[PDB]
RNA sequence: AGGGAAUCAGGGUUCGAUUCCGGAGAGGGAGCCUGAGAAACGGCUACCACAUCCAAGGAAGGAGGCGCGCAAAUU
RNA sequence: CUUUAAAUCCUUUAACGAGGAUCCAUUGGAGGGCAAGUCUGGUGCCAGCAGCCGCGGUAGCUCCAAUAGCGUAUAU
């Protein structure tokens, strides 16, 4: 029994849920009412990434490219080398791999080549800082669990390289994350490639200017890569991370405009805007950040038939649609209960998400 | 030195207690326990089934077919099924059985079917097993009877865990086993406890009590060979079940469940009261394919 | 809202701010003010965690009604339930027998699919015959009972899986076949014939399921044989291994050895006969010696899966079910 | 009880058997094995060292 | 007469079983047989067989422009340091 | 010094089979090959235990429950390897000798 | 029509070393 | 203050045998009825505490097994 | 038969019941034997580990100690 969908939006989650459930999916009318009707190259690059990291898959593409049929195979790990398209960031592909990493047959050792930092897609600095501790909460922690950035990349040239390694686990542990905690420290990363090193420092004194009143402890790292490590295009940006007592992480990031289009951004404005964006996240703060809401829900459904609870902020349109696909594929329905928090003066209202997992195990892992 | 000896003995006691910690997924209200009766073809399986039923309900049952659910105690119910000598039946019941009663002919001795079923049980998850040996009336209460009991008991202890009980049925008074032996046998079933098996815990399963064909009658007249819609009633066991799922029925094939709905429980446990014994109202027999009283 | 244009849009997992706060007034800053800082053994701790989870599972949905509870956690064990099944074969209803039990087994994820299953297998100690590879056999796995054609192989220390002709008399053995997906760690049982009665023990073999994959990777040993015809001390001229000069060029430098155990190397092709070549050796050869080279050839298994349909039989012949016959019966 | 494990393994005493020359090459002579080659190999090595 | 849905599947299974039973009694092809000489196998058969075998010795290195440049880089370095 | 020993004053201990480190390495020594890693349930410590004979590894799988006893004497019998202080006696409360000789079948 | 057990199953000697 | 105390009998050293008690209570404290002998090993009344049947009005009552994969002489 | 309230048990006693007498004693310790077989390392032909698995085929070796008994682990 194969599911049918229409459109190109939400393409990644439809493919990721299909290979985990094992049920084929049909996609129709991709960018039909457009000058270019067929698939975009970055979507085709994503499909090629799935083919290498699985075994036994069958994929059908129309000559027009308007429809797609995907028959999932078993997940096979090992060493993989991929060249990501420069139109979308590496973090665009890295989210899907983070969902599929623990259920491979062999531990995944993949090196990704493309663009690391971008405005459209989340930065790999954010995923390293925030997404990886969340998987460690589920018990996927290991000595080989790491993200390492070999060289940075900025559009349009790109030229960045990251390596990802994750252990394999038979079953996922349940979690009960109901206390968000209180924010102790703020950590940040300032980077500049193919430009003067002064750009990094001009971002630091603006972000610190706003955030020093709330917290005494803020320290921002500065990174400057030279030579081939710099990439092929100039740019600069800032990523900010806030740590709580309970161990949760909240993040925000911004990047400068590409060389080809857009006016140059003042480094002081970038530092001020990124700090204000982080404060917006704190007003919306929960146990997980807004980007990682969909990742947290997926790992909860794959538990060993136990009740799990998470406290997260306002629901994103991405996560609301993700919840609908979870009911379509895995037939799970969460119980939703909002928290008023009217007089505690934490900020905006929070939503408590609870569910019971479906019986799921790693079928690809080899018993010896 | 006595304290050191006491210290060492406590550690050995702790060692036996150790096992893998696991979340207890047993239901708050358990379903009726599945009890299977098997043996060689003419050992007395069906005669034993009537004796256990008469021990608990006083309700008359004739033409016993399929599973029979009875109330045996304040907090326990039993589903009793007979296992034929056909090998296909032996394989399916071992997957679903919670308690196994094996019948052994003491006069003839051990047979092939007794050992085959033990190998089946070891493969698919070993349930609680109690062996009952009959036909002891052929012996003359002498050295031969005493030695035959010991010979069969030691061989029986190799297949199963040591300490597993063997029950003795001396003889029949009027074609029924003695009431004291049956009552003692029923006491052992009541107080037994069960471990969680791996396959049964992970997968939901149902032993169907009633079947009903739900098709348009005119479709059968048009074509007898048409595919038919079938409704099934039974107790849910093992794990939770979703609305739209794939189920395998052994001997037929794979199917997908269209509609699911719960029903008020028949043969239900009593509301708690401190009466010494259950009256005739509380003792219930549910057997839709067997025929209760006089009606079949 | 959740459970009660947008297409052709960007796949971005970002929460854009519809209405950002000023962050310059003190009242806005005040809203987020509180968010900032102003002897038991290892076995006992594990046991404590399980009890807390056990209490949490039972005491989660007790408030909601049963109809509400079904949507969130499904039908719990201990409920009397009614199941409606469609597309049942007609022979089930007409040939129904109340004595034969009916069991409904819930399937997990991907268990409806088919694939390659690698198993650890040992022939049963009380079975008289042994199992030959590439002969039909019925497996009792999970909920299913089906007949397939398996391959028996043995593991080597380097990791190679080489094909075996027969099941070994006293050892475990790898088994691979094409069939339904089944979770790891489960036991399985082997029979030769469900129909008919046999005086001897009927259980053929027993083991556990190990692996699931889409490729078998099983290989078989293949030897190409040649004979010397001209000898010059170490160097000898070999014929019979190949039949063309193209064949020799593909296998130059291959390690070859004699039955006597002298190791050699293929050096260069010879023109005067069609497929001869020149080979050097450790020591001088005799005319009676036979040379061969060791090669590995991948094998394949047919995809044949025949489930047992004993209930789809008339009432008198449910015991008599037959399928594909083995080599001896043919 | 390591010796007990070895004794159980050596319960069967059938050993692997030797294969003979093929029939169509019988006039050539006996198919030599490692034990046969070692006799002529050591004989040649003995003479060369003396020379 | 009319044929049942289960009976239709049985007919397809029976054809498949018959084909498989033919293969068992048939003579095995030369690839599956061990210890095969050139006479039994057809001409030029191994070219498409894709067998696996081991090589006795390392192949001789191939000279290219890249190896020339790296070697000249080594020579130039010794010249600068007078590392004779 | 009542609790001095690694077994906490007991003569035997129970553990969970983590991996067969000897099998994963491709060395055919048959002394490395019979080394397995288990984690004691009582205290969570990880030790390396010895399987009496090659081919009893086939009976053991990962995540199984085994009984481990001390290795008091005859340590020098194994070929030039340190750390021979533990040995696997039972799996699933069944002795390895009974499984090897074909006197009992492992219950699942 | 009764399938009695063999001598091997009755006495599970198994792999026992042979003695004179 | 389970333990004793005694007793009889006996060739190859006794793996002998038996007997004797300090009282009290009958769901909990009081009151009461008979007989030679009891403030009863048994009835009753009031109070306190439990629990069963019902047509809802009313009526009747006074010890041991497991927790060691293990409950038959509890006959 | 006798026994006993009745029966069982003990003691008597009629008839069958052995050549591979297969009507087949075990536990622990130490050795021998092997192929067109596999792996690893080298000192060309070697060594270690090990060997019911080989091209095709599926219709029950020896010695030592105790003996209806005999080992292992921890503490001593
Ligand atoms: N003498 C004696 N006969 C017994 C005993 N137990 C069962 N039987 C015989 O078993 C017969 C009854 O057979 P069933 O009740 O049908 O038992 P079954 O094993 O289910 O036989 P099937 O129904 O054919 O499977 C009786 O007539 C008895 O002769 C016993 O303990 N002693
Ligand atoms: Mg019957
Ligand atoms: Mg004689």
């Amino acid at each position: 029994h194969s599911l049918s969908y229409a459109g190109c939006n939400f393409l990644r989650q439809r493919l990721v849920l299909s290979t985990l459930s094992g049920r084929p999916v049909k996609i129709r009318k991709i960018r039909a009412r457009d000058d270019n009707p067929g698939l975009r190259d970055f979507e085709a690059s994503f499909i090629r990434l799935l083919d290498k990291i699985t075994n036994g898959s069958r994929i059908e593409i129309n000559q027009t490219g308007t429809t797609l049929y995907y028959q999932p195979g078993l997940l096979y790990g090992g060493s993989v080398e991929h060249d990501c398209s420069v139109l979308r960031g590496i973090g665009y592909y890295l989210e899907s791999l983070l969902c599929l990493a623990p259920f491979m047959k062999h531990p995944l050792k993949i090196v990704l080549r493309g663009v690391t930092n971008d405005q459209v897609d989340p930065s790999v600095d954010v995923l390293k800082a925030t997404a990886l501790p969340l998987l460690k909460q589920f018990g996927i922690d290991g000595e080989s669990f790491e993200l390492k950035i070999v060289r940075r990349g900025m559009p349009p040239g790109g030229g960045g390289e990251v390596v990802f390694s994750c252990p394999v686990r038979k079953v996922l542990k349940p979690i009960q994350l109901t206390d968000p905690g209180k924010i102790k420290r703020i950590r940040g990363m300032a980077y500049s490639v193919r430009v003067s090193p002064q750009m990094a420092n001009r971002i630091v004194d603006s972000a610190r200017s706003i955030l020093n009143k709330f917290i005494p402890d803020i320290y921002i790292y500065t990174d400057h890569m030279k030579g081939v490590n710099s990439g092929k295009s100039p740019g600069f940006g800032l990523s900010l991370v806030a740590e709580t007592t309970s161990g949760t992480f909240l993040s925000a990031e911004l990047a400068s405009n590409p060389q080809g289009q857009g006016a140059a951004v003042l480094p002081e404005d970038l530092g001020r805007n990124c700090a204000r964006l982080l404060l917006e996240e704190i007003y919306r703060g929960g146990c997980v950040d807004s980007t990682n809401q969909s990742l947290a829900l997926l790992l909860m459904t794959l538990g060993q038939q136990d009740v799990s609870k998470v406290l997260l902020g306002p629901l994103s349109p991405y996560t609301i649609e993700f919840l609908r696909h979870l009911k379509s594929f895995f037939q799970i329905m969460f119980k939703i209960e909002t928290k008023p928090c009217g007089e505690e003066l934490k900020g905006g209202d929070k939503v408590l998400m609870t569910c019971v997992g479906i019986g799921f195990s790693n079928l690809s892992k080899t018993l010896k | 030195v006595r304290m050191a000896r006491s210290f060492h003995r406590t550690q050995d006691l702790k060692t036996k207690k150790h096992h893998i910690p696991v979340v207890d997924r047993t239901p708050l209200e358990p379903p009726p326990i599945v009890v299977v009766v098997m043996g060689p073809p003419k050992v007395g399986k069906s005669t034993l089934i009537q004796c256990l039923i008469r021990n608990f309900t006083r309700q008359k049952l004739t033409e016993i077919r399929g599973p029979v659910t009875i109330v045996s105690g304040k907090k326990r119910r039993l589903t009793i099924i007979e296992c034929g000598c056909d090998i296909n039946m032996m394989i399916d019941l071992a997957k679903v059985a919670d308690l196994v009663l094996m019948l052994i002919d003491a006069s003839f001795g051990f047979e092939m079917e007794t050992f085959e079923f033990l190998n089946i049980c070891q493969v698919h998850g070993f349930p609680k097993i109690m062996g009952v040996l009959t036909h002891l009336d052929s012996f003359k209460h002498n050295k031969q009877l005493k030695k035959t009991k010991k010979r069969l008991k030691h061989r029986f202890w190799t297949e199963v865990y040591p300490g597993a009980k063997l029950f003795y049925l001396s003889g029949m008074v009027h074609g029924e086993y003695q009431n004291q032996e049956i009552h003692n046998l029923g006491r052992f079933i009541t107080v037994m406890k069960f471990r969680p098996l791996t396959w049964q815990t992970s997968h939901p399963y149902i032993l169907a009590d009633r079947m009903e064909d739900l098709t348009n009658p005119e479709d059968i007249r048009t074509n007898i060979k048409c595919d038919r819609k079938v409704s099934l009633y039974g107790y849910l066991r093992g794990a939770h079940l979703k609305n739209k799922s794939q189920i395998h029925m052994p001997g037929v094939g794979d199917f997908a469940v269209s509609d699911i709905s719960f029903l008020p429980d028949p043969c239900a446990l009593p509301e708690q009261q401190k009466k010494r014994c259950l009256n005739e109202k509380e003792k219930l027999v549910y057997a839709p394919l067997s025929g209760v009283g006089g009606v079949l | 809202l959740i459970y009660g244009h947008k297409a052709d849009s960007l796949d971005c997992s970002r929460f854009l701010v519809e209405a950002p706060h000023d962050w310059d007034l003190e009242e806005v800053m005040n809203s987020i003010r509180d968010c900032f800082v102003t002897e038991s053994t290892y076995f006992d701790d594990l046991k404590g965690e399980m009890q807390k989870q056990a209490q949490l599972n039972r005491a989660e949905f007790e408030d909601q009604d049963d109809e509400a509870r079904v949507q969130y956690e499904g039908f719990r064990p201990g409920m009397y339930v009614r199941i409606e099944i469609e597309n049942v074969p007609c022979e089930f209803v007409q040939n129904f027998d109340p004595h034969y039990p009916i069991i409904l087994g819930g399937l997990g994820n991907s268990e409806g699919n088919v694939g390659y299953v690698q198993m650890r297998l040992k022939k049963h100690r009380w079975y008289k015959k042994i199992l030959k590879s590439r002969d039909p056999i019925i497996f009792s796995v999970g909920w299913r009972r089906f007949q397939t054609i398996p391959l028996y192989y043995i593991e080597d220390h380097n990791g190679r899986q080489r094909l075996l002709k027969y099941t070994p008399q006293h050892m475990h053995c790898g088994a691979a076949f094409w069939g339904p997906i089944t979770p790891q760690g489960t036991g399985f049982l082997a029979i030769q014939s469900v129909s008919g009665i046999m005086p001897d023990f009927r259980i053929a073999a027993t083991g556990v399921v190990l692996d699931l994959d889409k490729s078998i990777k099983i290989v078989k040993k293949l030897k190409l044989t040649g004979f010397p015809y001209k000898i010059f001390k170490n160097t000898s001229f070999i014929k019979g291994m190949f039949n063309s000069a193209l064949e020799v060029a593909k296998f130059e430098g291959a390690v070859i050895r004699t039955v006597s155990g002298i190791r050699g190397q293929i050096k260069k092709a010879l023109r005067a006969p069609e497929g001869a070549f020149r080979a050097s050796f450790e020591d001088k050869l005799l005319m009676s010696d036979i040379v061969f080279m060791r090669t590995w050839y991948p094998v394949s298994i047919p995809a044949f899966y025949n489930p047992v349909t004993s209930l789809l039989k008339p009432v008198g012949e449910k015991d008599t079910w037959s399928g594909m016959r083995t080599t001896g019966q043919l | 009880m390591a010796a007990a494990f070895r004794k159980a393994a050596k319960s069967r005493q059938r050993e692997h058997r030797e294969r003979s020359q093929p029939g169509f090459r019988k006039h050539l002579g006996l198919l030599e094995k490692k034990k046969d080659y070692k006799l002529r190999a050591d004989d040649y090595r003995k003479k060369q060292e003396y020379l | 007469e009319v044929k049942s849905s289960f009976e239709k599947r049985q007919e397809k299974m029976n054809e498949k079983i018959a084909s498989l039973e033919k293969e068992l009694l048939e003579k095995k092809p030369w690839q599956l047989q061990g210890e095969v000489t050139a006479q039994k196998r057809p001409e030029n058969s191994l070219l498409e067989e894709t067998l696996h075998f081991d090589h006795a010795v390392r192949m001789a290195p191939v000279i290219t422009e890249e190896t020339t440049l790296q070697l000249e880089d080594i020579i130039k370095q010794r010249i600068r340091d007078q590392a004779w | 010094a009542l609790k001095a020993n690694p077994f906490g004053g007991a003569s035997h201990a129970k553990g969970i089979v983590l991996e067969k480190v000897g099998v994963e390495a491709k060395q055919p020594n048959s002394a490395i090959r019979k080394c397995v890693r288990v984690q004691l349930i009582k205290n969570g410590k990880k030790i390396t235990a010895f399987v009496p004979n090659d081919g009893c590894l086939n009976f053991i799988e990962e995540n199984d429950e085994v009984l481990v006893a001390g290795f008091g004497r005859k340590g020098h019998a194994v070929g030039d390897i340190p750390g021979v202080r533990f040995k696997v006696v039972k799996v699933a409360n069944v002795s390895l000798l009974a499984l090897y000789k074909g006197k009992k079948e492992r219950p699942r | 029509a009764k399938r009695a057990i063999t001598y091997q199953i009755a006495k599970n000697r198994g792999l026992t070393p042979r003695r004179k």
